[PDB]
Parts: C-alpha cells; structure tokens; sequence
C-alpha cells in the first residue's frame, strides 16, 4: 500500500547523443548518436534508459518525413516516412523535414525556413505529451554555419504546484 | 554522410548541458579518505551517480552535492572544491542508549539528520536491547554522516569528519517513549553526546586554486567563522576596482542562539549568512547548500528575481517534523532580519510530528552599513548585488562601439564623411541607453541631467598630465523599486448628507 | 557664442537589412539652410467640447534633410535599411534617435534627400542647467 | 561577396605600358560564385528539468 | 613560462594578421576581441593564466604586447589566444625623454 507513490512504469531503450562517440571529419566534430550499453559487475550488459525526452527529440530530427507531391513525382522508395505511421492512432506523421528546405539565395530567408521547420517538427513533442515549452533559438549566417540550441522543458514525477495555466503533461513519468 | 540525400547538413553538438556553463555553482566542504579525488582542485561534477566514489560515502560534500543535485537538476554546473580534514581532528562521537526489552510488537522510527536518513524496524515481544540496537545498526542509511555501531543495545555514531561539523545533531525524534500506534511497550532511548567537536581546516588559498575561474555561487558547507572570513575576503577581492571582476556572492550559516548568530555577524556585503536556532533537526550544511543551489539554478537569466517567499523561495529537498516551539520566536525573527540575517521557517502549519517543508524568508545578505559608517540600503536585497553585477556587464558590453573610433574634442565639428564623434554625442548616446534600461536595470531616476556624466581627462587630470582618448563615465543610479508603503486611515460616517 | 540657432552636427548610422552590417556612424552635411524638425510627445491631443481633450497615440517625428553621402547607396536614405540619427544644434542640445524607419520616400534628384524617421521615442539633451 | 571590386572593366589604353594599347580593346574581369546549396546547422540540444517561467 | 602553444606559431599569426587587415587600412590597432583575434591558433582552457594581472600591467608598462585567452570557459574545450595593447616597444625618445609618440604600431604605419 503506502509503499505506492512509484510508478510501476518503465523506461524502454533511449537514443543517446555521442553514444557512438564522435567522428572527426577536418570540419568539426559531430555526435554520431547510437545506444548506450551499460556494463555490470558480472558481465551482463544491459542498454541504457536515461534521458527520455532527447531521446524523442533526436528520433525526430534524424529521420526523414515524407516528402511533398510534385509533377515530378520520387522513386518508389525515395519517398521519405515510416510505413508504422499507418497504424498509429493520433493522425500524425513521424520525422522531420529540415533536410528538404527549398534552397535560396540570402541566407537569411534559409535561416528562417529552417527555423520554422525545425520548429514545426519539435512541437511533436508537445503534442505527444512529453515536455511543454520545447523553442528554438536558431541565429546565425556566417558563410553556412548555423547554430539551433534547443530546451526542451521538463517536469518533475510529483505535482509540486499548484493552480498553473496548463494542465499536466500526459507523460510526465519520463521527468522530461 | 555519403549516402544523404539532400543538403542540409546537420551537425549536432556532442554533448548537451549547453544553456548552462555560465552558472557555475561551486561547493565546498570536506571529504572522507575514500574518495579518489584529488584535494584543494576544483573539478566539476556532472552526475550524481559518481559522487559517492569521487568524494568518499557519507562525507559532508558527498551530501552538500546530493542536495544540490536534488534541487535543480539541470541549468547549472556544479564544480566540488574537496578539502581533506584536519591533521589533529577528533572525530565527534555520540552515544544512544536502549532499554528493553519489549512487551509487545510494534515499530521503531527515528529520525536522523534529515528524512532521507529516516530509519524504520519492526521489533516483536521479548526482544532484548540488544537485539533492538543490532537491527536499528544494521537499517541505518550508509549515506548518513555517522558511522555507527552497536555493542550491548548500546548505539555508537562516530562522525565521518573530524571537526565542529560533527557537533550539529542534538534533536533525534524518535517514536519510542509515546502512545503512537506502533511502540514497543517497554523500549525507551536515551541521547548522549560523549565525545565533542575539534580543529577545523582553515586553508586559506584560494588565489592559488580559483583564481581568473570566475563562478557564480559559493557555497561553504562548513561553520568555522574564519574559513567564512577568509571565502568573504576572496569574493571580497573578486568585486574590487583594481583587476578585472569576476563577480560572485557566498553563502554560508551560522548556528546558535540569538546572541552568539548576532556576533558572528559583520558588514560583509558579498554573504549571506543564514541564522539558524541552537534546536535545528536538519543537518545545517544540507539547508545551506539546498538554499544556495536554489539562489544559483533559478537566477541564471533573470537576476532581479528575489529568493523568498513559499514559491520562489521553497526548499523541496527538506523535510523536517515540525516542532512544540517554532525555533526563532517571532522577536528574534525580527531581531535577526534588521541585522542582515537570513531566516527559514516552516511553510505549512502542520502541528507536531507532521513533515514539512523549510522556505526562507527576506534574501538579504549581510550589509547594514556603508562606508565611511554610514547606514544605506543599497546591497541588502540579494538581488541588488546581482543586478549590480549585470548592470556593469552590460554597460560595458555595450560602451564596446566607441573602441577605435575618432573623437574630436577641443573642435567638436567632425567634418563631413568623418566617422568620428564627440563627448557631448557620446555622453547623449549613454544617456539613452541608460533611460532605455529604465524597468529592467534601473529604477526611474532622479535627476538623469546629473546623474550620468561623460567628461573627458583632459578635464579631471591637472594641466599638461591628460592622455588624449582616456574617459570618465561617472554613473549614479537606483535598482528597480519594487512595494509601497500605502497609509490607511479608515473612518466611518453615520451622518450623511451628499 | 551659445547664441546661434543652426545645427551643428548630423550622424546617420545605417544598418543594412539582409546583412546587419553596421555603418557609420558617418558625419552628414545639410543641403540648404532648412533645419531637422522634431516632435518627442508620442500623445497627440485633440479638442472636444466646452475644455476637454480626446487624447490620441503616436510615434515620435523626425524630418530630416541632409546631402547624400557619395559613398552610401542611395536606397539606404529611401526606407531599405534602419537608421540611428544624432543631431546637435549649436546651442547645446542633442537629439539622438535609435532604431528608426523612413517612413515616406520620395524622389530625390541623388543629392538631396529629406528623410521623415519616426521611432518610439527620442531623446532631448538641454544644454547644462535645466528644469 | 562584393560587386564593387569583383566587376572591373578596364580598357586597353591603361593595361598595356604607354604608346601600346588599341583602340577598341577591353579587359573585362569577373570574379563569381555558382549558387550555393544547404547549411551546416549545428545543433546543440539540451534539456531543462528547473522551470522559472 | 607555462605557454601550451608553440611560440613561433602565435608570432607568425599574429604578423600575418597584423598585415592582412591594415595594409590597406593603415590606422586601425590589432587590438580588442574582433580585431585582435589569432583564430588560428587554439590553446587548452585553464584558470590559472600565465601572466598574473600585476605582471601584465608591468609588461604593458615596458613596451611588450601581452596576449590573454577570449573565453576562459572552465574546462570544456579550446580556446582561441587574444592579444592586448598592439603597442612597440618605444619606450623613451632619442635623447632620453619618455614619449608615447610611437608607442602604438599604428602611429608608426601612420607616420610612413
């Protein structure tokens, strides 16, 4: 009984940043994201399950949305997306879209193209239930070079105030 | 990628944490012999999951992070500055004695520390003491900073850190000489206090280990007031006019009875000192470092917020049961806030027994007067000094465009297609900016004609002494004011007459 | 001499749009005798009945007439990029503006051009002594 | 990057040394870029349990 | 005495700068966190930083120019050097008098 305030929810494997470790490449050094294996005293390893939220939000850049119909038409196979979104039941689509901006000249109009993009995408999140706040501070021009820091705000496991504006995210048992 | 398809590249950053890494937070305290960390070096920690390995189980920062990690987790990093204990250091030793045996079935509960070190058996009829003690031993937190053990029903708590840190538990609440519904009938505790505190680790160097490494927040998990005077002479020396500033604020406490928290304090402007009773159940660290990761985590970005109040200013990390006598009585509440001290109280009225949960009350530091003796205002809200602080970085941020470029004094009529500019156009320039900042920086003002003045040194320097390009900004203003002081006077009038 | 009613001295500071690159600030010359006329107050009364007021809201004017800089396009004096303006009247006082907008262009043969800036507020210097 | 000094036209009579250009002959030098394509988006991802609206 | 970097790598960065930014601009200083910028070069973060501020005031006093890190960022990654007070070392006049007439650099690609 009283013992009951934890939740008997789980935690499935998470995607990880620089799970992979990095790969240098004379531009810089990206992520190369993957999961995470934590080992144990006694062989048996086991995958890691921590950082939920981030987990969604690289699953939501780093995969391809489906793409829009034009005259030319895509070869069957080429036409981005996940078959599994024929299932679910919210009526939505999984991936994003930031790579398939239509390219321009001045830059800054690709830089607000993105940003909305990225930021059309990431509010999924919300959707789903699993942050609140999610923003996008995307600001730059340089030559290409661009840079998209992203919060992502989180709750804790136990309503600690009282009388808010919104109303409790659904999923609130990730932490966010 | 070879195999992309399109062409935007992204490139995501290897690691997260970004949104922090301009709040660091560094706590200080002691560690056991355990840990493998290298002492008197600031290394920062990243997780929780390896502070027990890194400091030692159960020392005093091993905790003072414990509690800064369960206060916020993200939007800060946290930097441990390990300090290994005395030489000559007499470790404090308390005794709890039991005697039985008991009667009939029940639970013990005793309370130590503060509630995550809480400890609950089941005793059954006709157990003796010793057995009670043994099982009491053997369900004891690891964490606690106590070690502790058990020979004849006799309880001995050995602190893990030799010094004064040791002398700071005296209220144990146990569940054992009362008529709750679970009491071994015929079990009864008795508290002791053998042995006593010792000699404390007075370093003294913090020019040599943190020196440009300019933080945010310092948090000292220790009560020794010259180690507190020493981390205010350092904060001290970070806000002076000399070298560049690396603008800081500490936060320690000081625990006793009335008279002897109103010695320990002084003008020191960059603390704040937190007045605790001679009775407090928490361990005092643990409030502290709570209070003080809360003040770092919350007033990154906005700086003129005011820690205080049971939203703003709550301690979640901290569970006390409330107690028959409410600590500061209400004039020594008063006593304590007109002399620049911090106090916490409980924020629900629960009655005896009945967890709740500490908040504070006027985030003030402890400056009254000025100098040249001279009582003032300025510095005693906590958020004054923070916005001090902004305030200079962001005038300075933005005098950056007059770096280079032409100035014509002396003619004051650039010609035309010059780029320069003169005292009078630069002194109009700051003046906007400054009544622009009006609502986040300042307050109105009082007189902006004679409050910001721009002269140039040919004008202060004696004759024949000035170097051409060199100025004075001479600034005088007011942090936002925040209240009234409205005045009723409510009279009644049965006669009417319109 | 404090007893000369003329201006002194015209920075324009332009900032391009689809560049943000900051120019100036660049001193400027007045074509004609003609000064820069100002307006600060951003509310603007209108009379009503027997004394009252209906009180209506504005920005605060500016009206500008300067020569070209050969050096500048002229697009950047006709409404394609921000200005920040600064003029100081030879009396003493300053009248600084930031974070303006040409609001109403109009053909200029490419030397003279009369700029008409509004912006939220501008700033009044008043030379030293004031109530 | 820079149409001023990217487009330079200049004529024979002030290439040449004196007493050796042609009437008629130019010198027309440009210096261009083919349109550039996508970005190098850096992404920096971080989350935030605290909240302080 | 404790420079991570290579020091003729930082020399030469610093000259080449200094001849790429005012050969056709000959008045402004290499000085400050935009002009004055070795991005070439990148140094290891650390607090403790070489010169203390008592013997940087004492070298810039001497005619020497003195270079600081632009981010002093704890301890998570590179940083690029910074160079201070694009002065020469002229610290007296031909005769003996002190005089600042050719202190800078630029006063010098001014006078040529």
């Amino acid at each position: 009984c009283t013992v009951d305030v934890a939740d008997r929810r789980k935690r499935f494997w998470t995607t990880q940043i620089a799970a992979c470790g990095t790969s240098s490449d004379d531009c810089g050094d990206c992520a190369r994201p993957g999961l995470q294996l934590m080992c144990n005293g006694q062989g048996q390893v086991t995958v890691s399950t921590d950082n939920y939220a981030v987990g969604l939000a690289l699953n939501i850049l780093l995969t391809d949305a489906s793409k829009a119909d034009t005259g030319c038409g895509w070869t069957p196979g080429n036409r981005g997306g996940f078959w599994g979104d024929s299932f679910r039941s919210d009526n939505l689509r999984s991936g994003s879209k930031i790579r398939q901006v239509p390219t321009r000249t001045s830059m800054r109009e690709t830089v607000s193209l993105i940003r909305a993009y990225a930021l059309d995408d990431l509010k999924k999140l919300v959707t789903y239930g699993v942050a609140k706040s999610v923003d996008v501070d995307l600001t730059y021009r340089g030559s290409n070079k661009i840079d998209m820091t992203v919060i992502i705000q989180g709750v804790d496991g136990n309503e600690s105030r009282v009388g808010l504006t919104g109303e409790r995210i659904s999923n609130a048992w990730v932490w966010s | 990628d070879a195999l992309s398809d399109g062409f935007v590249r992204l490139c995501i950053d290897p690691s997260l944490n970004f949104f922090g890494e301009g709040c660091k937070i560094l706590v200080e305290g002691q560690m056991t012999d355990d840990g493998s960390a290298t002492p008197d070096a600031v290394t920062c920690v990243t997780s929780e999951l390896d502070i027990i390995e890194r400091f030692g189980q159960g020392s005093v920062l091993t905790e003072s992070l414990r509690k800064v990690f369960c206060t916020c987790k993200s939007g800060v990093s946290v930097y441990a500055l390990p300090r290994e204990d005395a030489a000559a250091g007499v470790k404090a030793v308390y005794t709890l004695t039991i005697a039985g045996p008991a009667t009939t079935d029940g639970r013990v509960q005793l309370y130590m520390g503060e509630a995550e070190y809480a400890v609950d058996i089941g005793v059954d009829a006709g157990d003796t003491a010793t057995d009670i003690a043994a099982a009491i031993v053997a369900a004891i937190s690891p964490d606690f900073p106590y070690a502790a053990t058990a020979a004849a029903g006799v309880i001995t708590l050995t602190a893990r850190n030799a010094g004064t840190i040791g002398n700071h538990l005296s209220v144990i609440y146990t569940n054992l000489g009362s008529c709750t519904s679970v009491t071994p009938e015929g079990v009864t505790v008795t508290f002791a206090q053998t042995t006593a505190g010792s000699v404390n680790p007075t370093p003294n160097d913090y020019a040599t280990v943190v020196n440009e490494c300019c933080f945010a927040v310092y948090v000292l998990s220790s009560d020794d007031t010259d180690w507190q005077e020493n981390l205010r002479d350092w904060i001290r020396s970070a806000w002076d006019c000399s070298k560049p500033q690396c603008f800081g604020h500490g936060y320690v406490f000081n625990k006793g009875t009335l008279g002897q928290v109103l010695a320990d304090g002084d003008n020191s402007a960059e603390l704040s000192r937190l007045a605790l009773p001679t009775t407090y159940p928490v361990l005092p660290y643990l409030t502290n470092a709570a209070y003080g990761a809360l003040s770092a985590c919350s007033t990154c970005n906005n700086p003129e917020l005011n820690i205080q109040g049971q939203t703003f200013g709550l301690l979640s990390c901290i569970n006390m049961p409330e107690s028959c006598t409410p600590g500061w009585t209400f004039g020594e509440v008063t006593q304590l806030q007109a002399n620049g001290f911090v106090v916490s109280g409980p924020s629900t009225t629960s009655g005896q027994g009945n967890y709740t949960s500490p908040y504070i009350y006027n985030d003030v530091t402890n400056y009254l007067r000025d100098e040249k003796n001279r009582p003032n205002a300025t510095f005693r809200d906590a958020s004054s000094r923070r916005l001090a602080a902004a305030t200079g970085v962001a005038l300075a941020e933005f005098l950056q465009q007059f770096n280079g470029l032409a100035v014509f004094t002396k003619n004051t009529n650039i010609r035309t297609g010059i780029i320069g500019t003169n005292p009078r156009l630069m002194l109009g320039k700051i003046r906007k900016w400054a009544q622009d900042n009006v609502g986040t920086l300042f307050s109105e003002f009082d007189n902006i004609n004679e409050d910001i003045q721009l002269l140039t040194d040919f004008e202060v320097q004696p004759k024949c002494v000035g170097q051409p390009g060199i100025f004075h900004l001479n600034m005088r203003y007011r942090p936002p004011v925040r209240g009234a002081r409205i005045n009723v006077n409510m009279a009644p009038a049965l006669f009417d007459n319109c | 001499c404090n007893k000369q009613n003329g201006v002194k001295n015209i920075l324009i500071t332009f900032t391009d749009c689809d560049t943000q690159e900051v120019i100036g600030p660049i001193s400027h010359e007045q074509p004609d005798d003609t000064l820069p006329t100002y307006k600060n107050c951003a509310w603007t009364n209108t009379a009503l009945t027997n004394g009252y007021v209906q009180r209506s809201a504005s920005n605060a004017t500016m009206t500008l007439p300067v020569v070209r800089d050969l050096r500048v396009p002229l697009a950047f004096y006709q409404g394609c990029a921000q200005v920040d303006v600064q003029v100081e009247k030879f009396d003493g006082t300053v009248m600084t503006l930031t974070e303006g907008a040409v609001v109403e262009p109009e053909e200029s043969d490419g030397r003279s051009v009369t700029m008409n800036i509004v912006a939220s507020e501008i700033d009044e210097l008043l030379p030293p002594g004031s109530l």
